[PDB]
């Protein structure tokens, strides 16, 4: 916990595929 | 003289033998210095004046 | 006070009251008539409360009224019941005000230092004003009871 | 919570050892029994020592039960059978367990959770343990009580009462 | 020990400051005899004014008994 | 520290996106439990020292721990110990309030494991008083209250193990 | 010990043992001999002090053998019997290092927070110390006893 | 501070002179009532909390003093009483200790008229609390040492006067 | 820290057990040597600076250590060299007067070796110049006051090697 | 290193007694678990290679670690880190398959962030990496296995800090 | 316990366990119902095991308990019987265990080395647990006291 | 290691002189004890088997170190506890014949209170065992040589304190 996704992680912005 | 059939009888598991900072200890002694417990004085509160019998002084 | 309160707070921070704040107070000025009826129903039924709640308390502690207690005796029962009507005079304020600060002030900081100093167990002043509040909800209504024991139970954490 | 007797002699231990060998109708009529004999010859109760803020959830629960289900709460209290109310109650400081006891008791006499069946007779067995209860001192009374109480609910691990009492159809 | 009952007034010179510093601008302070010195040094460094200074606690020469 | 808002806002924020459909129904889920986190709090807060004075009777007390020998001995150390179940409830609270156990990393579980093997303090003792002001507060507060008190208080449990 | 609590104060000023705190030690060494006198008659009737003493306390304030006190039944009376032996047991350690450190860092210490916390009133555990003051007196003489008692009064006067 | 010593000390630094006979005589008067000073010392530290008890209950408690409109009425000002006489108890044993009274001046008298005129504080109740923590002590040490110990308790009062 | 009658005290204290004979045994030993160690302890009192000015005479002085390039070269140096020194001498004297070396672990040797690889400071001329104070120590305090302290000074080497 | 068998058998060889019913508990459930822990252990062996691979593609790579000036910049590098993820998925199994984090007390944490530190190697990252697998481990496997693999996966990331 | 076993020798490889292994748990686990009820019968009577088997050994053994003997005298007699209280005890945790590694750990590694300090005859302690080993049988179905004894054997065949 | 006749021409030879008369003297007392010092090392040599069973009857045996919980329960720390004492008689006689406590400090005192604290072995009870051996040896050899050795299991009890 406490720890965020962006301190040493590769951030991919989940978006809703282009077929749905 | 020294009969082991006596102590073999006489058998106490280890853990169940009392250390130095247990109240079972003190146990014994509760039972022989008997506290006299009160007789409750039965008081009732919807008798009592509040202005009166609190003291002045 | 809510209102004194919000600018304690306010001024802790050196900035004017927050649009939040404001509208904590209008809600507070607004509902005030159904908060200091509640302040009316305690004074007008002062003595039964305290009665009452006072049997319970040597029923529930029967140890301090017992020889060699604090309570024990006609004068120090009558005390510890003009104690519980001193109590009861601290919600009064405090549910008027609409903060805690008035109970706190009066009667509730320093207070272990002074039952110390008398010999008063503060754990059995904890079950006393436990016992107001019981009465307290039984002679008022369920919305006004729920008001009231925010106030009761802060006497209640801070005695013990 | 406080240290149980378990076997000492004595006359104390001796009690508790003998309310131990006692199954669980012949228990739960002997706390019952004793209840009423509480305030002449046995010791008045102070639910103000123990913390009953912890019961006070569970004797709620009680008080809005119905008569046959209040009375099999009870059933499975003597009985340590595995309900959520026993799980609760064992989860408890032998002070709170016998201040619980007394709070169902002064509601069974009040009249909001259901009584005794109307003329029940303590057995000749319970009636020579509640004889020796009487006997003791009021240092010694609260001792034996609170250890025959302590060991009622559901325990992991510990299981017993093959006899069994269901309630009254 | 022997103790200084002082006043002293050290306005903002670096920062407008937008909180309460009345408390910490005009103030009348007990300081141990030992700081003394380097209390005094301190306001005068800051920028301050010194406006009273008394012996509070103890008596002028005190050779022997003064803590 | 984050609660259950500012975990979503955080989440959205790193994605660089709006607040959605999923991240607005996260925080109607919360406002929903808000008013049984408030009242919860309010009867830990009322019973503070109630519950730890009942979860030292079920698990320490009576035991080789309070005994001479053991770590709680001394009164030093039990008041030490009375504190630290005080600490751990006032944590698990502020945890239950917020909806999120990033307070606990943050200011209780940070280095905890490392400064009670130095001290030597029993891990296993410890972790069986919390598990008994587990006990404790769920028969105090409700079911699901309970049951949301319990989860901080296991993640404290797992962060001391 | 005398002897800690000398090297930690001269440690904190940074300077070698002042010939005030070397005369300290030094008359504590030679007078030592009566230190250990007095901790050999306390422990030999270790169990009679406690129960003597025990005895004036039920008889003192029976409030706490009554129900709704705290050593309230055989199994509670055992405890208080246990915590008067511990004291006890403080003393004999007080009086041998000829210092209240021992006493202070192992039983009193944090003694507020726990006797709170167990539901025991503070004043009734100073009675416990007092009572067990006098019955140690009366087996000492007079001049030796005297000195004894001072590590008593110390336990009185940080509990009460 | 000074005491009986260092004030003859001091008395005698000041001429620069060594320790004449004149000087000697009031320190064999001092090393002549330390035993008196002493013992009477150890008997109210022993019963300190007893002392203020039982002198407050015979003055202040059931009075107008703490009654709704007096100065000892809240209990945030009924406990800095208690530890006003607390310090007024402590402070005149370490005069009497010292067997001088400049210790009272240097702690207790330096600005408490000025702090109790401001407050409002009752001189005529203050004088007559240590008044009664005067005639508890004397019942309890001694004719000798009770008059010993009421100069200094005497000599507060006086400054407050 | 933890002197010799403590020792006894918390070894009795731990194991819950009243002071029994071994134990009086052990403080009557102590009570034996007490008067010794107090007459020591004034003698390194009064030659604080003295022994420390001869022990790096007889083995620091004229030396590659003084000399330029070594570790006690330059004069803030050389004055944090005779600092450690007063700080060894201080400690083995408090020690010595304890009658237990608890205080060397407590204050000194918890990370002083440590301390020492990170300044890049001879450990083996430290030793040389301890053992510099055990002769001119043993010379002034005498030979049982010598042993003892030869005994303290020698863990202070055993704690840095 | 225990499993959950040897730490409950140790638990009561520590206190002298017998296994009680309470303790016979622990065992019970773990019996009960261990069908579930040895088909989890199955999964995870077959997939051992292919649960790093998809964890690093979620986490590490296309990131600043991979890029030059990073600490995956060169193959020697890279493949150790594979290597060290590799380490943590199997003592990950070792702990599930024991029911206990013994093991990665002993052969995994304890001294691990000191190597970690020395090396260069960035904590905040790997941590991110154990949650990538933990995310992967628990997908392949089930949600009730997979958050016991979290537990001893969160227990790694927990001593690296 | 068989899991500690697997595990470490996969740590010594530095893989990953075997299917061949896995199904030994697998196996190790399902039957562990029997283990844990032959571990409830032996604690459900350790005492009556001790007893029985100590004075069976001092029958046969005379030598022990005589005059010169190593278990001669109160406490003596008392410490043997506690002894077979351990070994009895690690027995129950080997059962439990399904291995020999627990009670190997504990109290039978440096087994030659205690009992040559004490002066205590390595080949009559094994006796002991061989006595043991017939009353736990005496006591328990054919299947379960051939589980066990092979766990008692291991003890008698480590000492002697 | 040094024995005492190569400390003594070290010190020679650091001040570059012949052995005159000081150095002579510590020569010529250390090869008269010699003959004697041999003797005493053959008998605690024979009965190094029985020493340490009366050393560990009188201060391990019959409590808690011995007894559950304690760190000599286990029968492997049993042995181990044997041939520490064992390490604690011969090292005490090495010392003896060398007539010096550096073999004590570089193979004893090189890392005791390393492996002691890691492993968690009681000082106290470890001191107490060494203590039982001093005493053993005293009245097994004699009450001249029971000194002599006295001086190297005092250095061990201070190198554990
Ligand atoms: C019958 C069994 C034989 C016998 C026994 C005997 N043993 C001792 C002393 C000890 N035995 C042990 C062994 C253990 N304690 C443990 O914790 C374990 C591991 C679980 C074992 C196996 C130990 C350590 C002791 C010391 C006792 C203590 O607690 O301090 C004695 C006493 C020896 C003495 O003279 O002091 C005896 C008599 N005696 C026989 O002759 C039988 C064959
Ligand atoms: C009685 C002495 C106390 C005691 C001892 C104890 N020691 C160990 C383990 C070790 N002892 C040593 C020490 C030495 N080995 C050496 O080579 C030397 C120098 C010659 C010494 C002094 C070491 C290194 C170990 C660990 C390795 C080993 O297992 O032998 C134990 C066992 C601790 C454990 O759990 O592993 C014990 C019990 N402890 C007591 O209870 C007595 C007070
Ligand atoms: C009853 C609930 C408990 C109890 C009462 C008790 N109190 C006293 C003494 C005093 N009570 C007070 C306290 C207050 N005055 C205030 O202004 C407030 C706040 C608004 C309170 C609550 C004071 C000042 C006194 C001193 C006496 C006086 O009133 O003048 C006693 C007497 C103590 C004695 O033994 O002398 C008692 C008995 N005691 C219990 O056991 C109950 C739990
Ligand atoms: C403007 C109306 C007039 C004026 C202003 C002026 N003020 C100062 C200095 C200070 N002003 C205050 C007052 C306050 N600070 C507080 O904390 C509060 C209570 C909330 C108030 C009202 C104080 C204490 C200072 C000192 C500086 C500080 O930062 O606290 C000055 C002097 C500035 C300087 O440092 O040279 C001046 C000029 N003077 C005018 O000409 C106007 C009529
Ligand atoms: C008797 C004088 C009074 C009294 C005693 C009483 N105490 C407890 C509970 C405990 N007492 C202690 C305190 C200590 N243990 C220590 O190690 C020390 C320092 C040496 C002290 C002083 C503790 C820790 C306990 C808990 C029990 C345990 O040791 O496991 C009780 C029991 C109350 C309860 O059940 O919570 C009692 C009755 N009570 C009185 O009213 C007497 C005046
Ligand atoms: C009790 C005898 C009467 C009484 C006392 C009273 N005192 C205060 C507050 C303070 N008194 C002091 C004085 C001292 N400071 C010291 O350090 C010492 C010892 C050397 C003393 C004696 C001070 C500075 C305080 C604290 C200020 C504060 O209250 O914050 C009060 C409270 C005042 C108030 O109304 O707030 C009281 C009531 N008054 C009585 O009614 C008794 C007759
Ligand atoms: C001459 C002006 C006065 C004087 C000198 C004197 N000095 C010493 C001893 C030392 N001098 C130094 C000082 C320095 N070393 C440095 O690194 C520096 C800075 C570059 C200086 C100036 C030191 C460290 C020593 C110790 C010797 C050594 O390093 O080998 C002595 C010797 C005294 C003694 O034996 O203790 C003397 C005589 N003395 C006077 O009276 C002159 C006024
Ligand atoms: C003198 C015998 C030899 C010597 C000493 C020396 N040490 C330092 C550096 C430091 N010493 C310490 C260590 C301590 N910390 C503690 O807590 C204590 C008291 C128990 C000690 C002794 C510390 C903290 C320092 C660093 C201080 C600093 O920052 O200067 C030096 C200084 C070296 C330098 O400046 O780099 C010296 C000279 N070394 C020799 O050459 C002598 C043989
Ligand atoms: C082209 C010749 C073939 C090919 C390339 C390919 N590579 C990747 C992924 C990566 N390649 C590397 C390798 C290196 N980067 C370095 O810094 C070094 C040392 C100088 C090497 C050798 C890395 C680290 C990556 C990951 C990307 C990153 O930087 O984070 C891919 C993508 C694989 C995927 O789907 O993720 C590809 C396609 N593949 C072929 O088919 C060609 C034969
Ligand atoms: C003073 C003091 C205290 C102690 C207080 C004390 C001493 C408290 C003790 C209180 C006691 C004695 C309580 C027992 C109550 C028994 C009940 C409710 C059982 C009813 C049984 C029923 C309905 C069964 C009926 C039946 C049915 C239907 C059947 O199926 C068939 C027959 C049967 C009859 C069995 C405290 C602990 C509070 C705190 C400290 C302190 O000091």
């Amino acid at each position: 916990g406490s720890l965020r996704e962006d301190i040493g992680q590769r951030v991919d912005k989940e978006v809703t595929p282009r077929f749905v | 003289q020294i009969v082991w059939q006596n102590e073999v009888r006489r058998f106490i598991p280890q853990e169940k033998k009392l250390t130095a900072g247990n109240p079972m200890n003190f146990l014994g002694m509760a039972r022989s210095i008997n506290p006299a417990a009160n007789t409750i004085p039965k008081v009732s509160a919807q008798n009592i004046n509040i202005e009166a019998s609190v003291p002045r002084r | 006070s809510i209102v004194t309160k919000s600018i304690v707070n306010a001024d802790a921070e050196a900035r004017y009251l927050s649009p939040g704040e404001l509208d904590r107070i209008k809600a507070f000025v607004t509902g005030g008539a159904a908060r200091l009826r509640i302040a009316e129903t305690l004074t007008g039924s002062r003595e039964t409360i305290v009665k009452q709640a006072g049997d319970r308390l040597f029923q529930k502690r029967p140890d301090i009224v017992s020889p060699g207690g604090n309570a024990y005796g006609e004068e120090m029962t009558a005390t510890c019941l003009r104690d519980m009507d001193y109590y009861l005079r601290l919600v009064t304020y405090g549910v008027v005000s609409g903060d805690v600060t008035p109970i706190e002030e009066i009667g509730l900081v320093g207070v272990r230092e002074m039952y110390r100093s008398l010999g008063t167990p503060i754990e059995a002043v904890a079950q006393s004003v436990r016992e107001m509040k019981e009465v307290a909800s039984g002679l008022m209504s369920s919305d006004d009871a729920a008001e009231a024991s925010a106030y009761f139970d802060f006497v209640i954490g801070k005695m013990s | 919570g406080i240290f149980p007797n378990t076997l000492a002699a004595d006359v104390v231990p001796a009690t508790i050892a003998r309310f131990s060998q006692l199954n669980a109708e012949d228990q739960l009529a002997l706390i019952w029994f004793a209840y009423l004999e509480m305030g002449k010859t046995l010791t008045i109760a102070a639910p103000g020592a123990a913390s009953m803020q912890l019961a006070e959830n569970a004797l709620k629960e009680i008080q809005a039960m119905g008569p046959l289900q209040q009375t099999q709460a009870m059933c499975d209290l003597a009985n340590r059978a595995d309900t959520p109310l026993c799980r609760t109650y064992a989860s408890w400081s032998p002070n709170i367990k016998l201040g619980f006891w007394y709070r169902l008791g002064e509601l069974m006499e009040q009249g909001f959770v259901a009584p005794i069946p109307a003329g029940y007779q303590l057995s000749a067995n319970a009636n020579a343990v509640l004889a020796t209860i009487q006997g003791l001192e009021s240092g010694q009374q609260i001792t034996v009580l609170r250890n025959a109480v302590v060991d009622m609910g559901f325990t992991a691990g510990k299981d017993g009462k093959r006899i069994a009492e269901p309630v009254v159809p | 020990m022997r103790m200084f009952r002082i006043t002293a007034c050290v306005p903002s010179q670096t920062r407008i400051r937008t909180q309460r510093e009345l408390q910490n601008t005009y103030f009348t302070k007990l300081v141990p005899y030992d700081n003394w010195f380097r209390e005094q040094q301190r306001i005068m460094k800051m920028g301050g004014k010194i406006v009273k200074v008394e012996l509070a606690t103890g008596r002028p020469g005190t050779n022997a008994g003064l803590a | 520290m984050q609660d259950a808002i500012t975990a979503v806002i955080n989440s959205a924020d790193v994605q660089g996106k709006y607040l959605d459909g999923a991240a607005m129904d996260k925080l109607k889920s919360y406002f929903a439990s808000g008013e049984l986190r408030v009242r919860a709090a309010s009867v830990i807060s009322a019973n503070a020292a109630t519950i730890v004075k009942e979860a030292v009777a079920k698990s320490l007390l009576y035991s080789d721990v309070t005994r001479p020998g053991g770590n709680m001995y001394t009164t030093r150390r039990y008041a030490a110990c009375i504190r630290d179940l005080d600490y751990y409830l006032r944590y698990a609270t502020y945890a239950m309030l917020a909806g999120d156990a990033s307070i606990l990393d943050e200011r209780v579980l940070n280095g905890l494991k490392e400064t009670y093997n130095s001290l030597g303090v029993p891990i296993s003792s410890t972790v069986q008083a919390i598990q008994a002001i587990k006990e404790v507060t769920a028969s105090l507060v409700g079911a699901d209250a309970g049951k949301e008190m319990g989860v901080y208080l296991d993640y404290i449990c797992s962060g001391l193990s």
